[PDB]
């Protein structure tokens, strides 16, 4: 099938900065390339078809070109509504295929995250499992990495993790981790420790606890 | 109506009505 | 106004069958193609097939051809996708989208215009569940700052979604609610956080109120610390 790639898969930018994303085709597609918009929960919306025709009702800072294999798509001065994922998808032959996206979000100065964990709650261990958590709060850019230990033993495996979206007024991220054990595997422990690695740390940082104290 | 059926034939093969 | 407008969302178990719709309106649905792309849950785009409701003349994706039917009802300007024994490898947001085309010569090149709203469609072996809620209490060494961080871990729930509040809906400032996670078990998860003054604890009380519709629950958990 035809790969479609999308470089780079995000970009981070600020209302008036102009931008590009390119959709690179492995094998010749002509002119047959059409980009999509798409924000969280919603359908797509078309903006360009045929790499360049603009799609009637959106704004002309969005402009497409390109033929061939090498595509691209421009927003010359980016509007708040324009924060999205966007997809480029050839209608060349069969099968149709899409690329895989490129986030548009929004840039901001570097913020270290405040780190927080919690044990388990008496009430949880009451009903025989255990959750420990560690909170990453209002940090930018996305990238970050926590590392659980438990008595100083790598974890892996262990462990899940969520993110928000852009936080709407100061446009951090914040993440949750929370690694699930066993009340007997629980109690078999002592120091059990978050460690959180981020740009705007010169080092990591570790929050830990004793079970009990 | 005849015509609509034809009409469709037609539109599967041939540049949609409102691509312009 | 050109739209397609889609069924409503789905929880079935593994095996099931299942059809889901998609009707067109303002337009003459007989001249345009109309193809079915998935979406799995943070993921990309992935075309399914597409159909000509003229003459139900259909194309699949090599990918899908064999676990999903694609049909259309002409008559009432619906097109359809089916199932006749669902997968938990299913579970996704399915779109149904009309495709205008150019095509010179009887060589025809299509996008996708407009889209329809999307069907969510979830496959699993669980069954409906109420979140417990446990509180995640400020430690008293609440040192970053003046600031403490609290909340309440919802778990082992389903189907999606919970909604949480905080204070009966009058504390929203610092609040994060994360998005859920699936557990190996099958069954959901998340946490709702909050930032406060340190100063605050004690002197102000702070109640989580989880509410998930599908199995009529509504809990508050007071979150203390120590
Ligand atoms: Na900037
Ligand atoms: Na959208
Ligand atoms: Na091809
Ligand atoms: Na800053
Ligand atoms: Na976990
Ligand atoms: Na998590
Ligand atoms: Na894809
Ligand atoms: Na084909
Ligand atoms: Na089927
Ligand atoms: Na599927």
């Amino acid at each position: 099938e035809i790969v479609l790639t999308q470089s780079p898969s995000s970009v981070s930018a600020s209302v008036g900065d102009r931008v590009t994303i390119t959709c690179r085709a492995s094998q010749g597609i002509s002119s047959w390339l059409a980009w999509y918009q798409q924000k969280p929960g919603k359908a797509p919306k078309l903006l360009i078809y045929a790499a360049s025709s603009l799609q009637s009702g959106v704004p002309s800072r969005f402009s497409g070109s390109g033929s061939g294999t090498d595509f691209t798509l421009t927003i010359s001065s980016l509007q708040p509504e324009d924060f999205a994922t966007y997809y480029c998808q050839q209608g060349n032959s069969f099968p149709y295929t899409f690329g895989q996206g490129t986030n548009l979000e929004i840039k901001r100065t570097v913020a270290a995250p405040s780190v927080f964990i919690f044990p388990p709650s008496d009430e949880q261990l009451k009903s025989g499992t255990a959750s420990v958590v560690c909170l990453l709060n209002n940090f930018y850019p996305r990238e970050a990495k926590v590392q659980w230990k438990v008595d100083n033993a790598l974890q892996s495996g262990n462990s899940q993790e969520s993110v928000t979206e852009q936080d709407s007024k100061d446009s951090t991220y914040s993440l949750s981790s929370t690694l699930t054990l066993s009340k007997a595997d629980y109690e078999k422990h002592k120091v059990y420790a978050c460690e959180v690695t981020h740009q705007g740390l010169s080092s990591p940082v570790t929050k830990s606890f004793n079970r009990g104290e | 109506d005849s015509f609509k059926e034809e009409l469709d034939k037609y539109f599967k093969n041939h540049t949609s009505p409102d691509v312009d | 106004e050109v739209q397609l407008v889609e069924s409503g969302a789905e929880v079935k178990k593994p095996g099931e069958s299942l059809k889901i719709s998609c009707k067109g309106s303002g337009y003459t649905f007989t001249r345009y193609w109309i193809g079915w792309v998935r979406q799995m849950p943070g993921k990309g785009l992935e075309w399914m097939g597409i159909i000509y409701p003229g003459d139900s003349d259909t194309r699949y994706s090599p990918s899908f051809q064999g676990h999903v039917t694609i049909s259309a009802d002409k008559s009432i300007s619906t097109a359809y996708l089916q199932w006749n024994s669902l997968k938990a490898s299913d579970t996704a947001m399915y779109y149904c989208a009309r495709l205008p085309q150019y095509c010179s010569n009887g060589v025809c090149q299509r996008w996708f215009d407009p889209w329809g709203q999307g069907t969510l469609v979830t496959v699993s072996s669980a069954s409906t569940k109420g979140p417990s809620v446990f509180p995640l209490a400020p430690s008293s060494k609440s040192t970053s700052g003046g600031t403490a961080a609290l909340g309440c871990l919802v778990k082992d729930y389903f189907p999606e979604p919970v909604t949480v509040s905080w204070n009966s809906g009058a504390l929203t400032s610092g609040v994060h609610t994360f998005p859920a996670v699936l557990q190996s078990s099958g069954l959901y998860s998340l946490s709702s956080v909050v930032t406060v003054p340190s100063s605050s604890l004690g002197t102000q009380t702070y109640i989580c109120n989880v509410n998930h519709k599908p199995s009529n629950t509504k809990v508050d958990k007071k979150v203390e610390p120590k």
